[PDB]
């Protein structure tokens, strides 16, 4: 009865967790600041 | 970067920092008390 992706989301009814979130020794504040931190410096990338 | 609407806040593309953001021996708190002190007594200016 968990077919919809409407109620897909939550995991409160699917019971899991984790215990950590951090990445490579950075927190959710040094991924907020390193985007601006590459923002600043302009650029071009490519699209296929 | 010389379009001058972001010089403002130069965290983003110099970040720079002196050494200290000390003058003569005057803190960021105080200097708010004695301005208020200078500011409280009637004063007359010249306007040129």
């Amino acid at each position: 009865a968990n077919s919809r992706p409407v109620q897909i989301f939550d995991a409160s009814k699917f019971h899991y967790n984790f215990d950590n979130l951090n990445l490579n020794g950075h927190s959710v504040s040094e991924i907020n600041t390193i985007i601006e931190n590459l923002r600043d410096h302009d650029r071009v990338y490519a699209g296929f | 970067h010389s379009v001058p609407f972001e010089v403002f806040d130069y965290e983003r593309s110099f970040q720079y920092h002196y050494d200290d953001l000390e003058f003569n021996g005057f803190s960021i708190p105080q200097l708010q008390r004695e301005i208020l002190h200078r500011q409280h007594d009637e004063r007359v200016f010249a306007g040129f």
